């Protein structure tokens, strides 16, 4: 029930992202759907992944989108189009994708119909319960270090591109210097 | 009066002669 | 106007080897300019007075 | 989990008290911000990678420690690029 | 952390040692490996000098080329020495020395 | 350096050289002691040197790249196929770096970050060619994608460059999302990410059935992503616009280098792992569309860069017929076609950069070139005829061997469509040759001479193209060995 | 006011998700019949192949 | 059930503590400045927070009508939620936690990350562009110093194997981590000073100066909620400082006379010293320019935090000193 | 049932991103947002598949996809900023100079 | 040496961070193998 409420809220927030008139409202509903996905991760049991979704998606990427959207100051009728015309094609494509989801579910993943009393508890792996954070760190830093070092190159490329694209140093503006003599030693002087 | 006063150019010439000697030795020993 | 042009020509033609080489280097380096990288760096790259032709001979 | 239900109830109660506090009186451009945000993204990813490494230093050996050091060195070169280019200045 | 040195293709020459130490591989450097290192470093320094004339940084360009060439030449010499010492290359001289 | 890393000396050296070049360029370009020198030429020369050195490392250490087979098996596997693919990729990168030097000085494009991104993207393509997993594949693809985003949008104030960067951005992100969904579907329905595990699970059972519907969808979405990466007509709409908008060195690099890496990746993920007739049918349809619409659209084009983009799309369609046959001869034909197309594209873009001095934009601009620059006119006409597939030149070798693979393929429809397209698409190459040689325009566009860096490369490439029919045995044997070594 | 509309859309999404649960239950129930249909079709193909051979 | 009772017993005393914290800030600043703070509203001014709150409640509200009424009203609500839910995890003694999350540190880091949205929306929803610019500046400053704070958290996480504050303190049992990492504690204190826009790095409170702030347009209760959120965050980060670098509910030297004190008293005392340090630094120092503080955050504290992370990791890995 | 619900939600989010791209013709930032929604759906699918299959590869690759998505968002917003500065507007009809 | 002293004066914080990072990398690079050999 809580799962159903959570992804109902997520679907509504995503629909508001799609059909929101104001891009700022779009960013806010994007934040909301990220929060709902984090709640779904709590339900799944991936506390670390939910927290990092919050930190990165909610924090970093979403403040980036918010900053750029607000700083643009986009006006209406500059980004504005009637949605009724595209409703048939959107419905057809969504129906095709939903039918494909139907076919995928109908064969591989069969839902279970009603259980708790039949749960066999091993008790062997519970003596030292490894957390998701702990297991992920162990694996990612011992035995998959290449797939961890490669994203460092991706981040370096992103930083280099961001600088080479959005850098503009002031051509002629004075910059304060604190290393002056009066700041360093300041020998006292008089009129005499 | 009979000396080249460019340190960088002198180092470059030394490196070029070293390169030529190394390439010749590599060819002879290969 | 031709007196002024003669002054410019004499000033250009009375240069020794060192001045010719220096002005050739300056002209080659200032022949073409990039404004994107100059703006990124925070530089202007002003034309030197050596290559500034006197206004007496300019339209 | 089983510990985030108190967090959810705390959030609900915080909403209630904030709404009550609001309703009590009723009874009576610039690229520097973008660059800062990009640096935020990069260093959030850095800290996100630090967290599991810091937790699992006891299991990962010098191999893991030096892998993290190489990751930092790859990303610290980017920080030197930031410093020398002028992205850290305002 | 477990590490395996086994290669997919079998060496075509007798193997002095499968996983020689770094110091042993460095000490295995023959005159040919030194010539490799010297030639690569000199090529890099010359290229750096010839390319840094236009920007105006000849010393800095030679320094950068020197670091790049030292790294590349040392990597190439170490590669050749290790390939010889693991039997991947015609290691007649150190096979005779081992025998 | 512990002995496992013998398997990654080329990549490690190229990464360290990229870092050193970045540090040197920044520290001596932000220097007030000098006049803030344009370090693009120096950094490019040092990057070309680094590319040559890592090429030498990879070539000489042929058996040492296999060291630590099981240790690296999680991330990548190296063999003769990857060895030759990486050799060709390094050669193409070196040629692209060498032939774009004169663009820097004349066009004032003095950002050494371009060369830094060249090196980083080349390392990404190296990792991609070596890659043997669904994770390293995605990481390398995304690394080159970000590099190419920055490359296309490199000219900040240029409206064309910004628009091309935005378009390539959005469409590449869409393709990355689709490919990611495919990887997710395969992982969920298979339990495996390593290519060996996928092969073990998938062999013996067709992908068209009630079982493994999720596997089929994942494979199809990954194929869609790869097809976008190679500009097939169902997903080609980015190639012409970004190829035109991005600076000419950027579009030359985009047309030359990513093709071989993406196609080697496709061979290693599809021909080995998910080999099944449905994938070859998908690529058959994609090849039909690619050839037909490339010819049709290039007939209507009047700009050199757009015509080159559509020619690239058509030749990708031919590489796709070679793939969609998917046999030993089919894969050998694919490799032959990739090599020949890379050589011809290097030739054509070297000539274009040579004509970039006077800012050539339209096909008519190179009119009356048979008088001002005769030998250049003959060279470019030879390149155009090679693109056509005229026998004495190199392009025809790949052409007829693709058609032979298609005749032994059983795909008579595919071969007939390909040959009809070859006849149809000859017209715009012939129009180029007419513009150089036949027309007598009222006014002529005089073109400045070349640089030696482009001239030597152009002479070597033209000699290779013209005189390839005298000795194709080395390339044919190498490609046959690569195709055989794909499996055993 | 948009808060009421947002909550109405939330209730609509909840109803849609209960409908999705209903169709999932329907698919879980009606799977065996599809299985015998597929078995009959496979038997038809096998008989056709053996008659061709 | 008992969970709402515990939540109310955490929330209401937190509001009382925030009120008496602003009163204590006034008193300490006045005593620093050779004067006496609020002393006329009740004995020693103890009823001054009550009088201020009652006046704020009784003040008639005004509606800016900024065409963003919902976002204008809900931003202080958002920051108040964030402060409270951040306080939902901080321990006070052995077993005084609501959610004993194994990822408590990252939870607090995430909540601190979410804190910028209230100010950003407050600045945007306001009609004036000065408030929007001030909100952007404050958001960026909190961003930089939260990056630094996260690096300090990583240092502490290197020191202690676990990620929950209670087990962090149980490891603090020996040496309090402040003796080994006093410079790290100092950097964390300055970073949290710049995180809450308090002491130096005080942009929004420089209203008399040209920077203005994001609270200019806000009415009585909006301003009150923003102030309550800021001061609750101040107390929260003082508690974080004492749980990270002072051992939380742990006595000094483990003497048996010191163990008679419950331990919650110890945590409260340490938090009080940290709040006194907050007011001390605010009263004793001038404030930084925006560019100066941003450059200091991105060039002085980030490299030092990375270097300290590396140094602590190297010390712990080399020797058997690892948990 | 839980796996069915999670997979259905992820597929619905993917379709919703597709719908965002479809409907937002004159809006480009929302197209990028729909792409990011596709990325989020992919991450959720990987995480739920890892949980269901008791394998850690899904978590590793979801973390890597998060890093890549953050980097590509940084690059994309850089492109957006430079484009908007070049042409002074974000309207699509000003980004149709190539045809 | 003189240039190093000038740099340390002009930028003390970066020099301190570099020294701390150098110590942190130096402990496991040398002292850790030394202790491993000693054990
Ligand atoms: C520097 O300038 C400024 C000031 O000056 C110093 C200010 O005061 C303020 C305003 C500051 C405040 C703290 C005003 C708010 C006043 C309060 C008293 C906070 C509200 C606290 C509550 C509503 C909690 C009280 C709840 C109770 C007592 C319920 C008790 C329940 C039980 C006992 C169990 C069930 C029965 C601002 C903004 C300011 O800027
Ligand atoms: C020898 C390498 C070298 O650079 O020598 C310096 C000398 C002089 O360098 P230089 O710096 O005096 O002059 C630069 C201009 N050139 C090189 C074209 C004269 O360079 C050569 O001799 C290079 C050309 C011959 C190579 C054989
Ligand atoms: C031994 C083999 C290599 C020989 C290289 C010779 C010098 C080539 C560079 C040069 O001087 O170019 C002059 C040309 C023209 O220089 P210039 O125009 O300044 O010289 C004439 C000067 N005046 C007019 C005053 C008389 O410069 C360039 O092309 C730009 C720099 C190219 C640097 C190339 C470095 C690598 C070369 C290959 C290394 C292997
Ligand atoms: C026991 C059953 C009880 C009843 C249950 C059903 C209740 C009704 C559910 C449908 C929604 C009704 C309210 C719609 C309000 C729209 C307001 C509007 O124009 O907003 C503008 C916004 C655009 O933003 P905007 O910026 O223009 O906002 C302006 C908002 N107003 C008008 C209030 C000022 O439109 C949208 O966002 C598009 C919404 C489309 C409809 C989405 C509905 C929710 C999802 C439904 C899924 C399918 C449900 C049925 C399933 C059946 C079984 C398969
Ligand atoms: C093995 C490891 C051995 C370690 C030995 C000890 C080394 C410690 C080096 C790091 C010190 C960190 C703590 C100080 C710090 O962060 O200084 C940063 C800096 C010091 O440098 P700075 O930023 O002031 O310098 C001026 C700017 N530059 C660098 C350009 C010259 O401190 C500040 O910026 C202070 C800001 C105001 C603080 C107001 C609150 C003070 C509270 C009381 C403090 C007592």
């Amino acid at each position: 029930m809580i799962l159903s409420v959570l992804f109902s809220l997520a679907l509504v927030s995503g629909l508001m992202v799609v059909r929101a008139k104001n891009p700022v409202h779009s960013v806010l509903f994007f934040i909301l759907v990220f929060c709902d996905t984090s709640g779904l991760l709590l339900l799944l049991g991936l506390d670390f992944f939910a927290m990092i979704f919050l930190v990165v998606y909610i924090g970093a990427i979403a403040v980036l989108f918010l900053f750029v959207v607000m700083m643009f100051h986009i006006q209406i009728a500059e980004i504005h189009e009637e949605v009724l015309r595209y409703l048939p094609v959107s419905g057809i494509i969504g129906l095709i994708l939903w039918w494909e989801m139907f076919f995928i579910l109908d064969n591989e993943t069969i839902p279970l119909l009603p259980t708790t009393s039949l749960i066999y508890t091993v008790y062997a792996g519970k003596v030292r319960s490894w957390t998701n954070l702990e297991t992920l760190g162990n694996l990612l830093y011992t035995y998959y270090f290449v797939w961890f070092l490669v994203p460092s190159l991706i981040l370096l490329v992103a930083m280099i591109g961001a600088i080479v694209l959005t850098m503009h140093r002031t051509t002629k503006v004075k910059r304060q210097d604190v290393f002056r003599r009066n700041a360093i030693d300041f020998r006292r002087t008089i009129m005499r | 009066e009979r000396v080249s006063t460019d340190k960088h150019r002198n180092y470059a010439v030394v490196a070029g002669t070293i390169t030529i000697l190394g390439a010749l030795g590599w060819y002879l020993k290969g | 106007n031709y007196t002024n042009l003669a002054q410019v020509h004499a000033a250009e033609n009375s240069k020794s080897y060192d001045e010719i080489e220096f002005e050739k280097v300056l002209r080659k380096k200032y022949a073409r300019k990039d404004e994107e990288y100059d703006s990124m760096l925070g530089v202007v790259r002003e034309i030197p007075p050596e290559l500034i032709l006197p206004d007496n001979v300019l339209p | 989990m089983l510990e985030f239900a108190p967090i959810c109830i705390y959030l609900v109660i915080s909403l209630l008290v904030s709404l009550i506090l609001l309703g009590l009186p009723f009874l009576f451009f610039d690229i520097r911000f973008y660059l800062v945000s990009i640096l935020f993204i990069i260093f959030d990813l850095e800290v996100t990678f630090f967290f599991p490494w810091a937790v699992s230093l006891n299991k990962i050996d010098l191999f893991g420690f030096w892998s993290m050091m190489a990751f930092l060195l790859i990303l610290t070169i980017g920080f030197l690029y930031e410093w020398k280019r002028g992205a850290l200045d305002w | 952390m477990n590490t395996d040195i086994t290669a997919s293709t079998k060496p075509e020459y007798p193997v002095v040692d499968r996983n020689p130490p770094f110091t042993k591989v460095v000490g295995n450097f023959s005159t040919l490996d030194y010539l490799r290192f010297v030639t690569i470093t000199g090529v890099s320094v010359t290229v750096g000098y010839l390319s840094g004339i236009k920007p105006g940084i000849r010393g800095p360009s030679m320094v950068t080329g020197g670091l790049i060439g030292v790294m590349g030449g040392f990597m190439y010499a170490y590669q050749n020495s290790a390939g010889r010492l693991m039997g991947f290359f015609p290691n007649d001289d150190e096979v005779a020395r081992h025998n | 350096m512990f002995n496992l890393f013998l398997a990654v000396y080329p990549e490690i050296f190229i990464i360290n050289a990229t870092f050193i070049l970045l540090i040197h360029g920044v520290v001596f370009s932000t220097s007030k002691k000098y006049d803030y020198p344009p370090l693009v030429s120096n950094v490019g020369w040092l990057g070309l040197l680094s590319v040559l050195i890592t090429l030498l490392l990879l070539a000489a250490g042929a058996p040492l790249l296999t060291i630590a087979h099981l240790f690296r098996n999680n991330f990548f596997r190296r063999d003769n196929f990857t060895y030759f693919c990486q050799i060709l990729l390094l050669l193409s990168t070196a040629g692209t770096i060498s032939m774009c030097f004169d663009f820097f000085e004349q066009e004032r494009f003095d950002a050494f970050e371009f060369i830094v991104l060249i090196l980083l993207s080349t390392c990404s393509m190296l990792f991609m060619i070596s890659a043997y997993d669904l994770i390293a594949m995605y990481l390398a693809i995304e690394l080159q994608s970000l590099c190419f985003y920055v490359m296309a949008a490199s000219k900040r104030k240029s409206e064309f460059s910004t628009e091309a960067g935005l378009k390539y951005l959005i469409l590449g992100a869409f393709s990355s999302g689709i490919l990611l969904f495919g990887c997710s579907m395969i992982y969920g329905s298979t339990g495996a990410t390593h290519f060996d595990q996928l092969a073990k699970i998938l062999t013996g059972y067709e992908l068209a059935g009630a079982r493994s519907s999720g596997i089929f969808m994942g494979i199809l979405f990954i194929a869609v992503g790869s097809l976008f990466k190679i500009t097939a007509v169902p997903f080609h709409m980015w190639a012409p616009d970004i190829y035109e908008g991005s600076p000419t060195p950027v579009t030359a690099f985009l047309s030359i280098a990513p093709k071989i890496s993406i196609f080697a990746n496709i061979l290693r993920v599809f021909i080995y792992g998910s080999y099944g007739a449905t994938l070859q049918q998908i690529f058959c349809f994609c090849s039909i569309a690619s050839m037909i619409l490339g010819a049709l659209a290039a007939m209507a084009q009047t700009k050199v860069k757009r015509l080159l983009a559509y020619s690239s799309i058509g030749h990708v369609g031919y590489i796709c017929i070679g793939f969609s046959c998917g046999t030993i001869e089919g894969i050998q034909s694919l490799l032959i076609g990739i090599f020949i197309y890379a050589l011809m594209t290097i030739d054509a873009f070297a000539i274009v950069l040579a004509l970039r001095q006077t800012r050539v934009k339209y096909i008519a601009d190179l009119g009356a070139l048979a008088k001002t620059n005769p030998i250049l006119a003959i060279t470019f006409s030879i390149t155009m005829f090679s693109y056509v597939g005229i026998p004495p030149l190199a392009g025809f070798c790949s052409k007829f061997y693709l058609f032979f693979a298609a005749l032994g393929c059983g795909a008579y429809f595919l071969a007939s469509v390909g040959v009809v397209t070859s006849v149809i698409g000859c017209f715009y190459y012939i129009r180029l040759v007419k513009r150089m040689f036949f027309d007598t325009p009222r006014t002529w566009i005089l073109y400045e001479p070349m640089d030696r860096d482009k001239s030597l490369l152009l002479a070597m490439t033209s000699s290779f193209i013209t005189l390839f029919f005298l000795y194709p045995s080395p390339l044919f044997s190498v490609t046959h060995q690569m195709a055989l070594s794909l499996y055993l | 006011v948009r808060v009421a509309s947002y909550f109405a859309m939330t209730l609509g999404a909840f109803v849609f998700w209960q409908s999705m649960d209903k169709v999932h239950v329907w698919i879980a129930l009606h799977q065996d019949e599809k299985q015998e249909r597929l078995e009959k079709e496979a038997e038809i193909r096998r008989v056709r192949e053996e008659l061709l051979k | 059930i008992a969970v709402p009772a515990e939540i109310l017993g955490i929330i209401l005393p937190l509001l009382l503590g925030v009120a008496f914290l602003v009163l204590a800030e006034r008193k300490v600043m006045a005593f620093v400045q050779r004067r006496k703070g609020p002393d006329v509203v009740g004995s020693f001014g103890l009823l001054q927070p009550l009088a201020d709150g009652l006046k704020l409640i009784l003040k008639e509200p005004i509606s800016p009508s900024s065409a963003n009424f919902f976002l204008f009203r809900m931003a202080p609500v958002a920051t108040f939620m964030l402060s409270l839910v951040a306080w939902a995890v901080v321990p006070f003694d052995y077993g005084m936690v609501l959610s004993d999350s194994n990822i408590g540190l990252l939870y607090l880091f995430a909540i601190s990350s979410l804190g910028v949205y209230g100010i950003i929306t407050a600045g945007w929803s306001s009609n004036s562009k000065y408030a929007f610019l001030g909100a952007l500046r404050s958001a960026a400053q909190m961003v930089s110093y939260e990056v630094s704070i996260g690096l300090i958290l990583i240092t502490v996480l290197i020191c202690v194997g676990s990620c929950n504050l209670s087990e962090i303190v149980m490891a603090q049992k020996q040496i309090w981590f402040g003796i080994p990492l006093f410079p790290v504690l100092v950097m964390f204190f300055i970073s949290c000073l710049a995180e809450t826009n308090r002491a130096p790095f005080d942009l929004p409170e420089a209203e008399a100066e040209s920077v203005a702030g994001y609270n200019v347009e806000y009415s009585s209760m909006g301003f009150a909620l923003f102030f309550l959120g800021e001061y609750a965050n101040m107390i929260l980060m003082s508690g974080l400082c004492t749980s990270l670098s002072l051992g939380g509910w742990l006595p000094i030297l483990d003497l048996p006379i010191f163990k008679r004190i419950p331990g919650s008293i110890w945590f409260s005392i340490k938090v009080i010293l940290f709040l006194f340090l907050y007011i001390w630094v605010r009263a004793a120092f001038p404030r930084y320019r925006y560019d100066q503080l941003m450059g200091l955050g991105w060039k002085v504290f980030l490299p030092l935090s990375l270097a300290w992370v590396v140094a602590v990791s190297g010390v712990s890995v080399t020797f058997p000193w690892l948990p | 049932m839980d796996l069915i619900k999670y997979f259905t939600f992820s597929m619905i989010i993917f379709i919703l991103g597709i719908w965002g791209i479809l409907l937002n013709r004159r809006n480009i930032l929302i197209m990028l947002m729909s792409i990011e929604l596709m990325l989020l759906a992919v991450n959720s699918n990987f995480l739920v598949f890892s949980v269901s299959l008791d394998d850690m590869m899904g978590q590793l690759f979801a973390l890597l996809v998060l890093t890549v998505a953050a980097a590509e968002s940084a690059i994309g917003l850089a492109i957006f900023v430079i484009t908007f500065r070049v042409r002074g507007t974000i309207a699509v009809e000003f980004i149709n100079s190539i045809q | 040496m003189e240039k190093l002293k000038m740099f340390v004066v002009q930028e003390p914080v970066v020099a301190a961070s570099c020294l701390i990072a150098g110590f942190g990398l130096f402990l496991p690079a040398v002292v850790r193998p030394i202790l491993d050999s000693y054990q």
